[PDB]
């Protein structure tokens, strides 16, 4: 039996800048239990028809997890660009997998204001596809030098998602799950 | 998204509390700046976030709201304080503008 | 600082390149927001440059201007094309997601 039900209901979501990622190999997958739940809000499939994923079976594939706002859930998918598909994950123009997002206002959804939570604001360069950062030095703003001071030009390169209770529908936390085929 | 000040011009004393109000279709979470411009020159961030207060302008201003409608608040007014003000969605492009405020002492 | 320059008239159907020249700020490392003003009117947004490169313009007015940056000279230029007569109105060229600092201004009439 596949691992599926562990990260599809473990205890603990990383955030988006350090996003985690696990590899399974060696199982029988069950698309089907995933293929009727409701809870699932976009379960969209790019590449490879969602149905014909049963009769085939393949060698290696892998799975990603975040925690992301209710606008850029559309966001992630091929040749898209944004505040957060370039700077914290990219995926690549030939993608074959699938991208399961669902809702989330009770898990996660602090009282008073979560602020764990944090995505990538500032950086110099586009990011290449399947790309992770986790280091968080000073980002600097002018040729004048920094040395690991906060000031003016010296921006912290994070930013805290504000999850609260009464949130709007758009702004309301939601996890997502990519799953990747070799 | 139709960023909307129903009224577009109020007067008052020096020292008086005057107050501003911006309305927003649809839903901005948190998502507000309010620029101030005076005649002839080049406008100025006074306020990001609805919130939280820049450095240098006095503590005097305040701003405030949720949802739907913001409010910008005057405690004390100044006779060098005529200008026009406005009120800017700047969570995603594109960021649309208001119509402004333009304030008169007497 | 910031200045602006290249400001004057224009034959309807020209092009032009507005330059923004920065000082004490690096324009390859931040958010560049470029605003038209008509005469008299309210503020209107017309574009903005990310540092990664990306772009976006106005919807009304996609498709006939460019934003662009050079790092030899530490400037900011944009190049209008097809113009038409409303086109006219004073532009500005600001910094934006960390302390906005606005610059002086140019007028561009047809
Ligand atoms: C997660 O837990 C719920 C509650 O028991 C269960 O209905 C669901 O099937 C679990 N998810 C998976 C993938 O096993």
């Amino acid at each position: 039996l596949c691992p599926f039900g562990e990260v599809f209901n473990a205890t603990r979501f990383a955030s988006v800048y350090a996003w985690n990622r696990k590899r399974i190999s060696n199982c029988v997958a069950d698309y089907s239990v995933l293929y009727n739940s409701a809870s699932f809000s976009t379960f969209k499939c790019y590449g490879v028809s969602p149905t014909k994923l049963n009769d085939l079976c393949f060698t290696n594939v892998y799975a990603d997890s975040f925690v992301i706002r209710g606008d850029e859930v559309r966001q992630i998918a091929p040749g898209q660009t944004g505040k957060i598909a370039d700077y914290n994950y990219k995926l690549p123009d030939d993608f074959t997998g699938c991208v399961i997002a669902w809702n989330s206002n009770n898990l996660d959804s602090k009282v008073g204001g979560n602020y764990n939570y944090l995505y990538r604001l500032f950086r110099k360069s586009n990011l290449k596809p399947f790309e992770r950062d986790i280091s968080t030095e000073i980002y600097q703003a002018g040729s004048t030098p920094c040395n690991g001071v906060e000031g003016f030009n010296c921006y912290f390169p994070l930013q805290s998602y504000g999850f609260q209770p009464t949130n709007g529908v758009g702004y309301q936390p939601y996890r997502v799950v990519v799953l990747s085929f070799e | 998204i139709q960023m909307t000040q129903s009224q577009s011009s109020l007067s008052a004393s020096v020292g008086d509390r005057v107050t501003i109000t911006c309305q927003a279709s649809q839903d901005i979470n948190n998502f507000l700046n309010w620029y101030q411009q005076k005649p002839g020159k080049a406008p100025k961030l006074l306020i990001y976030d609805a919130s939280h207060l820049e450095t240098g302008v006095p503590s005097r201003f305040s701003g405030s709201g949720s949802g739907t409608n913001f409010t910008f608040t005057i405690s004390s007014l100044q006779p060098e304080d005529i200008a026009t003000y406005y009120c800017q969605h700047c969570d995603n492009p594109p960021y649309t503008f208001g119509q402004g405020t333009k304030l008169e002492i007497r | 600082q910031l200045v602006e320059s290249g400001g004057g008239l224009v034959q309807p159907g020209g092009s032009l390149r507005l330059s923004c020249a920065a000082s004490e700020i690096t324009v390859s490392s931040n958010y560049m927001n470029w605003v038209r003003q008509a005469p008299g009117k309210g503020l209107e947004w017309v574009s903005v440059i990310y540092p990664g490169g990306t772009t976006y313009y106005a919807e009304s007015v996609k498709g006939r201007f460019a934003i662009s940056r050079d790092n030899s000279k530490n400037t900011l230029y944009l190049q209008m094309n097809s113009l038409r007569p409303e086109d006219t109105a004073v532009y500005y060229c600001a910094r934006v997601m960390r302390h906005e600092i606005w610059g002086q201004g140019t007028l561009v009439t047809v």
